């Protein structure tokens, strides 16, 4: 990845929160269908 | 040019992992408490 201009320390981190932020806003979109999944249950009585 | 464009772009996605870690957190607090009130009615 980082072979010149940005420095390597930096574009590590870079690849590590990008996936993280990938993989939580997946989680957040998983959270909503829990969410509604939950709402669906309080639908009966 | 600099690392400066790239920690630009890091120092953002970092600032959404603080809100995402923030609301996976309140819907996970909500599913939470929204499965209790429910179970004690709909299963008991």
């Amino acid at each position: 990845g980082p072979l010149g201009s940005s420095v390597s320390e930096l574009e590590q981190r870079l690849r590590d929160v990008k996936n993280t932020n990938s993989r939580f806003r997946k989680a957040l979109m998983e959270k909503e269908n829990e969410l509604q999944a939950l709402i669906r249950k309080l639908g009966p009585e | 040019m600099d690392s400066k464009e790239d920690e630009e772009r890091y120092q953002k996605l970092v600032t959404e992992n603080e809100q995402l870690q923030r609301l996976i957190t309140q819907k996970e607090e909500k599913i939470r408490v929204l499965r209790q009130r429910l179970v004690e009615r709909g299963d008991a």
